[PDB]
């Protein structure tokens, strides 16, 4: 049986930070890569970075480039996602995914066969 | 008596002869492929009768 649990979501005022990470268990963790996929109150996800599965190699979308960055520990089997500066428009249920396994043709096709569970995040005053 | 230039016969007509088949070769298969192969592990294939 594979699960992941996730925790650190909770209400602050714009202009912080904050650090959250979801812990593996049942599973090779060192030999799949991971993905951060956030989804909107009411409307569909949208994918947020990427990291490899040794840590030395990663990606991020255009749109929390330069806010968002993640870091990856192989013993401790959690991986973290920390939001710099953070702003209204990152009120969401984020998730960790895990990388798809087999994809079959092509190289480029990329799946997330598990997910999490989501934390809740919201900012007002 | 001198010696001028040669003579020589030209030709007249054009033969070609080639081994009819319609075999179209199987290039496809190897450019269009969706995995290649690692360098140290590369992929031959043999090639006849196209
Ligand atoms: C070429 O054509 C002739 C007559 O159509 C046939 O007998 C011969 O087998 C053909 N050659 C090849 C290689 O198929
Ligand atoms: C491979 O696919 C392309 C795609 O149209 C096609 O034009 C081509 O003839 C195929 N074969 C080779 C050898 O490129």
């Amino acid at each position: 049986e594979v699960q992941l649990v996730e925790s650190g979501g909770g209400v602050v005022q714009p202009g912080r930070s904050l650090r959250l990470s979801c812990a593996a268990s049942g599973f090779k963790f060192s030999k799949f890569a991971m993905h951060w996929v956030r989804q909107a109150p009411g409307k569909g996800p949208e994918w947020v970075a990427v990291i490899s599965y040794d840590g030395n190699q990663y990606h991020s979308a255009d749109s929390v480039k330069g806010r968002f960055t993640i870091s990856r520990d192989n013993s401790f089997n959690t991986l973290y996602l920390q939001m710099n500066s953070l702003g209204p428009e990152d009120t969401a249920v984020y998730y960790c995914a895990r990388d798809g396994p087999d994809t079959s043709g092509y190289y480029a096709n990329i799946y997330f066969d598990f997910w999490g569970q989501g934390t809740l995040v919201t900012v007002s005053s | 008596i001198y010696q001028t230039s040669n003579f020589r016969v030209q030709p007249t007509e054009s033969i070609v002869r080639f081994p009819n088949i319609t075999n179209l070769c199987p290039f496809g298969e190897v450019f269009n492929a969706t995995r290649f192969a690692s360098v140290y592990a590369w992929n031959r294939k043999r090639i006849s009768n196209c």
